[PDB]
């Protein structure tokens, strides 16, 4: 007599990526910030 | 004289718009990259999640059988 | 003597719903192509 | 002359940044919909599999107990 | 003879997020009508 | 006269733009934040999700050869 292995299938390779838009974020900040620079001041 | 400067003014807060707008279109792009993604990667874990509970169902319940049958 | 099936909860309705935003991607690109368009000429 | 071109330019501009915010805002917002749609599957998918795993804990726990009573 | 008890790790604690930006939309949304207050009538 | 009136309407339109980038550097980074927390979420489970299911397959590998010492 003998039983098989029970191989479960593999889960370790599903990955969830990250993002990373702070370089935008912060343009979009600066952007906002600099724009004081061209109100008109007759 | 005022003309040039509502005009200047004009451009460099035109220029500085496109820029504002070409990085909110990048950021989103990204943002939807990455949730798409992360969507596509719980799908697939669902999947196989489901096949390995589906799996396991059926171990368990052969082993049960072979109990039954034992005791 | 008997055994029970042993019925494990379903999961294979859960779901993860995808976004479709290239449309306002490519208008915030168009707008940001033709902005030039509205440059002050003197 | 060129205070007309300078109002019409403004208002080309302007009617352009309306249209991108617009943009902007739908497409924040479909990303958020999105985004809490895949918080609220993945909240589901943590309860369900506490719930299959509490199910399978007991099954092997009483799979354990008969096998301690069989030898 | 005895059998020991299957711990399984725990999983509850993982908890996902919900983003809640609907000020911004709607802040966004709101200046996009308002900047038709900010259109040049010569 | 037209003078003062473009600059008005340009500042007050500049000054709202302001507002409408700063609205959507915020909700970007409301919804970075929480598309990497959903992330680390998901990481996190499929690493715990790996170690159940190794100490599944364990157990059950050894049911299955107390079961083939006892038949």
């Amino acid at each position: 007599h003998t039983s098989p292995d029970v191989d479960l299938g593999d889960i370790s390779g599903i990955n969830a990526s990250v993002v990373n838009i702070q370089k935008e974020i912060d343009r979009l900040n600066e952007v906002a910030k600099n724009l004081n620079e061209s109100l008109i001041d007759l | 004289e005022n003309q040039k400067l509502i005009a200047n003014q004009f451009n460099s807060a035109i220029g500085k718009i496109q820029d504002s707008l070409s990085s909110t279109a990048s950021a989103l792009g990204k943002l939807q990259d990455v949730v798409n993604q992360n969507a596509q990667a719980l799908n697939t874990l669902v999947k196989q999640l489901s096949s390995n509970f589906g799996a396991i169902s059926s171990v368990l319940n052969d082993i049960l059988s072979r109990l039954d049958k034992v005791e």
